[PDB]
């Protein structure tokens, strides 16, 4: 009966191709015909950070927009002060090989994942003093990629086996499990209500997620190469997917298909990271031609080139309160943008 | 022949200065390999700043009105340099002989602070050299036979044996066979040798000369000429390091 | 005395 | 023994091809309002001036 | 003008300078990689040094060595080959009794990170290979083998096949036989002469 | 849990010497900051002096300069101060605290349990207005602290904090930077004012609140206490 199941999924597909289709009339571009143009817009590097030795791979910005934390494959974890350059904590890591980092809303813990296939959660306000490993979380056969916080107990993390898992710190097990992506995935954008996230595979399709149910919503695919990140529009309708094709696309959940695509014939690096700014006007996405992209959302058009790396950034993000962007090559350096 | 002289300096403080201080810029960002450039640039810029006080005398018949004081400062200043460059030179040496020779040991304790201490030895030593003009000239033997040897003879035998030994075991095993080292090498030392003979050789022949009438007119005469081309090789001294290394190229861009 | 450098 | 994983295929593209799907200019002009709403309150396209920038 | 804030920057300052020291003791040490197919006997040169990535650490002639073995993990090689980068070799391990492993390192020696990190090749199983040899010819491994039915010529047929996948003259690739424990040796020539390489390159010398 | 006990007072003669050992066990000694405070026996606490981490900067109050020496043992986490020339005034009761500094962080949040001295016979102030006033449980009272200087400092945050000396025992952090709770408090606590008029406001008042509070300027040293606020049941 194989072959009459694979023919009621290529008829179904056909038949949810066809409702896409049909529930497009217009693109978004031409609709933003009316619109003025944003202008050229300068960025200039306000502060640079300077106290890593080897190539740093995440970051996260505190809910307050004044705190960082830094992912280095040096074994070092550090917190900065952004305002004033200083540095607050320096959390070593059991292993030196780190792919991602995560900042609480709380501001009370700080996680950690990378080849070892372990999320580590550090306490940073222990009556002790210093800084200490509060949990410990295995469940994973591959690497980790993307750690988010939805509180101070739940954790959910992108992993290299191809799943992603919603985790409860209290006691550390595997609350709910998320399967149906064919490979890896290297992506994780929770909403802003903090109860239905996406999460962007190796297989050119970025799946909607759900939280309290446990099982998928949505698929979007409209890429051809590997998904290196995604980031979640402001108002929570859409969501923005940066692939390894040197190209960027604004999908809408509600309209579940495409709405615009972000190329340059002169770009052929791969997206590395992708963000919002608090308007949702501009697009700040990270490149791997050793400089990041600035975006107009609306209009599909290029607004400005923040440049100033020696190496490739592989991190990049706003603040809460949209003041700041700061990103992070393979060189060592933390800029922030104002 | 003395409007060659003033071409020679007036080429050396030009191909000199700007790119001097492009060089101090660019590696006032250190990487243990740049604080000997840092210095040997540093002593470079400090050196050439005082060419026009050598131009405009010359121009004025070699004569020295500037002022009576400062007739013991600058002399003594210009020396120094030269002998701060030469000893670095020297060290710079010694120190790619030991990072090649001794591959874990100049690993292992290798930092910025024995560098420190090496050009802070080679500052002392010039400054050591140095001393005879600063006590032995006002207003207007054995220092000579001294600052030719620890100055020129020892500095140029250092450097001869660290890049002869340097090369021999470099082009040894495939791994490391290369090209450009060898190019490099014969062209720091055999520059270092033309161009600073002369004035060793022209400052002793004006040193022992026992008759101060005699007919040693022409030496006077080739002095500056002398002087000049050590300038040369000073200004000529941050250009190898410019042309090797892509990585200046690659800073000098991105700042 | 020396008429010059040196 | 493998027609397991292709029925649970099936059954969950079925469950996801049945959404409700809004009209792209409703997306579009929805994207629009709320983009121009905001538009005072964000930073980054409107230089802030430096008496009131954090990182001056 | 900081009231408070000094003892904040006291604290960032020693902060700095621990991380400096920590840096400095830890870029003496040099860090090797593990590659080879399944079973290639990696494990028993790591034993014979004396859960995704597994860290062996040892000492030889006052040089800390790390051994990289990341084959205990099941995922995207190009994934996460980058944050292998800078790695000052490779020690690919071939089993000679079982063309994945020719596959791999042809796809591993092109790599764009590997552009310039030297391949140690190290050959294991010399004993049984040729008992095999002497027991049949592999010519049903290799349909283009050519020669006796020897050793030598096979172990020369076997090294040369391996040794003609890289196209960067610049990127050289040793070659021993294994199973006295000297390939410790070998390992510490290739490594002090790929360190003479890079303090020469970095001197602007080389 | 966090263990700060001192030892070494006793009973000194005029112009004596002797040593006074603060041991710590439980947390990162290597990494707070440790001050000396001193009361005396029917007046309010009192600055002694401070040391860094790492023994980095060292501070004392204008009437203890060449008085005494303060020193560091990280190998065996102890806080030393060296009684020398003890003088009539001297007699007291002397703490020890954590000091810790960083963006975020509460000075002065644990207290030590004290050593006695016995002997035989510019700077900012704060005023505390009232004395002591009574209070019934259930209702709400507010103390006041009155201040010299300007607290509120450029960068943003004003350095007051409120301390809580219940009878019997060492006092404990209640507020600081005149805004936050401490750790451990009940939310009842409050507290506000405006550059130089402080005030913390207590509501729902229970027996375990009776006691003393006290006021301290932390914008610069030397950091000046105050007179302290009396609390009384029924």
């Amino acid at each position: 009966e194989l072959d009459q199941l694979r023919q009621e999924a290529e008829q179904l597909k056909n038949q949810i191709r066809d409702a896409r289709k049909a529930c497009a009339d217009a693109t978004l571009s031409q609709i933003t015909n009316n619109i003025d143009p944003v202008g050229r817009i300068q960025m200039r590097t306000r502060r640079t950070l300077r106290g890593h030795l080897a190539k740093i791979y995440a970051m996260h910005w505190g809910t307050d927009s004044r705190l960082l934390v830094s992912a280095s494959q040096d074994g070092k974890l550090i917190i900065w002060d952004s305002y004033t350059t200083n540095k607050v904590h320096a959390i070593p890591l059991r292993s030196s090989w780190v792919m991602t980092c995560a900042y609480a809303p709380s501001g009370n813990y700080v996680a950690c994942g990378g080849l070892d296939n372990i999320c580590s959660i550090y306490n940073l306000k222990t009556r002790e003093g210093n800084v200490r490993v509060s949990r410990e979380l295995a469940g994973h056969t591959g690497y980790l990629s993307c750690c988010r916080f939805l509180d101070d107990n739940q954790i959910v993390t992108s992993s290299g086996d191809t799943t992603c898992a919603l985790w409860d710190i209290e006691t550390g097990q595997q609350t709910t499990t998320f399967t149906g992506h064919t490979g890896d995935v290297m992506s994780l954008s929770l909403a802003p209500d903090t109860r239905l996230f996406v999460s962007g595979a190796c297989d050119a399709s970025a799946k909607l997620w759900d939280v309290r149910e446990g099982m998928c919503r949505q698929t979007f695919t409209g890429h051809e190469s590997d998904i290196n990140a995604i980031c979640f529009f402001p108002n929570g309708n859409a969501f923005a997917t940066g692939s390894d094709d040197a190209t960027c696309r604004l999908f809408d959940l509600r309209a579940d298909q495409e709405l615009m695509t972000y190329s340059h014939d002169n770009i052929i690096c791969g997206i590395t990271s992708v963000s919002f700014s608090k308007s949702g006007r501009l697009l700040l996405a990270g490149y791997d031609d050793f400089n990041c992209n600035v975006w107009d959302a609306l209009k599909a058009d290029r607004a400005g080139v923040l440049a100033g790396h020696d190496n490739r950034v592989s991190c990049l993000g706003v603040t809460d309160d949209g003041m700041a962007v700061a990103t992070g090559s393979w060189d060592s350096f933390l800029k922030i943008w104002n | 022949g003395d409007v060659a002289a003033l071409i020679i300096y007036s080429v050396v403080f030009l191909v000199g200065v700007p790119g001097n201080a492009l060089v101090v810029w660019v590696t006032a960002f250190e990487a243990v390999n740049a604080i000997w450039f840092l210095n040997l640039a540093v002593a470079d810029l400090l050196s050439c700043l005082a060419l026009p006080v050598l131009f405009t005398t010359v121009l004025n018949h070699n004569y020295w009105y500037f002022d009576a004081t400062a007739c013991i400062v600058l002399p003594s200043l210009i020396l120094l340099n030269m002998y701060a460059s030469i000893l670095l030179l020297a060290t710079i040496s010694a120190d790619r002989f030991l990072l090649v020779f001794k591959p874990i040991w100049c690993q292992k304790v290798r930092g910025t602070g024995l560098a420190w201490m090496a050009c802070g030895v080679a500052w002392v030593l010039a400054l050591l050299l140095t001393i005879p003009s600063f006590v032995y000239r006002e207003a207007y033997k054995a220092v000579a036979i001294l600052r030719l040897m620890v100055g020129f003879v020892l500095p140029l035998l250092t450097l001869n044996i660290c890049y002869t030994f340097l090369l021999l075991r470099t082009w040894s095993r495939k791994a490391t066979r290369s090209t450009k080292t060898l190019k490099v090498v014969m062209a720091v030392v055999i520059c270092f040798f033309i161009f600073w003979l002369p004035y060793q050789v022209t400052g002793v022949m004006i040193a022992w000369l026992p008759p101060s009438s005699p007919t040693l007119k022409r030496v006077e005469k080739l002095n500056s000429l002398c002087v000049s081309l050590a300038y040369i090789n000073c200004c000529v001294n941050p250009i190898i390091y410019v042309m090797a290394g892509q990585g200046f190229h690659g800073r000098l861009l991105r700042s | 005395f020396k008429p010059x450098a040196x | 023994a493998s027609i397991a994983q292709a029925r649970k295929l099936v059954e969950q593209l079925k469950m996801e091809a049945n959404i409700d799907r809004i009209k792209v200019s409703k997306a579009a002009a929805d994207l629009m309002a709320y983009c121009e709403a905001h538009a005072k309150e964000d930073p980054l396209l409107t230089p802030v001036p430096a008496s009131e920038n954090p990182f001056r | 003008l900081s009231a408070e804030e000094r003892a904040a920057l006291e604290r960032s300052k020693a902060i700095e300078k621990n991380l400096k020291e920590d840096g400095i003791s830890a870029a003496k040490d040099v860090k090797l990689l593990l590659l080879g197919a399944d079973n290639s006997g990696k494990s028993t040169i790591v034993k014979q040094m004396k859960t995704g990535i597994v860290e062996t650490h040892f000492t030889f002639k006052n040089l800390h060595f790390r051994l990289f073995d990341v084959g205990g993990q099941r995922s995207e090689r190009k994934k996460w080959i980058h944050c292998f980068e800078d790695v000052t070799a490779i020690i690919f391990c071939v089993d000679l009794s079982d063309h994945e492993s020719l596959m791999l390192f042809d796809s591993i020696c092109n790599n764009k990170f590997f552009i310039d990190t030297s391949i140690i090749l190290f050959l294991n199983k010399k004993d049984l290979f040729g008992e095999k040899i002497k027991k049949s010819p592999l010519t049903i491994c290799f349909p283009e083998y050519t020669g006796p039915n020897t050793y030598e010529d096979a172990a020369a047929y076997i090294q040369a096949q391996f040794e003609s996948k890289n196209r960067s003259p610049n990127k050289e690739i040793y070659c021993h036989m294994t199973c006295d424990t000297n390939n410790a040796q070998v390992i510490f020539d290739a490594v002090t002469d790929i360190i003479i390489a890079n303090n020469l390159r970095g001197c602007g010398l080389y | 849990d966090v263990q700060l006990v001192e030892s070494g007072g006793g009973l000194v003669q005029p112009g004596g010497s002797r040593k006074l050992s603060c041991s710590a066990s439980g947390f990162a000694f290597s990494s707070f900051g440790m001050h000396w405070v001193r009361q005396a026996p029917e007046k309010g606490l009192e600055w002694v002096a401070y040391i860094s981490s790492g023994s980095g900067t060292i501070y004392y109050a204008d009437t203890v300069k060449g008085r005494f020496t303060i020193s560091r043992d990280d190998p065996k986490n102890t806080l030393f101060l060296q009684m020398t020339s003890l003088r009539s005034e001297d007699t007291a009761m002397y703490y020890c605290v954590r000091s810790i500094y960083y963006y975020g962080s509460s000075p002065f949040d644990f207290w030590g349990q004290g050593t006695t001295l016995t002997v035989s016979s510019s700077d900012i102030v704060m005023t505390q207005a009232t004395s002591s006033v009574p209070v019934t449980p259930g209702e709400s009272v507010s103390i006041s602290c009155r201040s010299s200087k300007s607290l509120l400092h450029s960068n943003g945050n004003t350095y007051l904090y409120w301390f809580l000396q219940r009878p019997g025992q060492s006092p404990q952090l209640l507020i600081y930077r005149m805004s936050n709770l401490a750790s451990g408090v009940p939310d009842r606590f409050s507290g506000s004012g405006s550059g130089t008029a402080f005030t913390l406001t207590i509501s729902r008042l229970e027996a375990e609140d009776v006691g003393v509070y006290y006021c301290m300027q932390h914008l610069e040293y030397p950091l000046t206490f105050g007179a302290g606020t009396k609390l009384e049941l029924k």
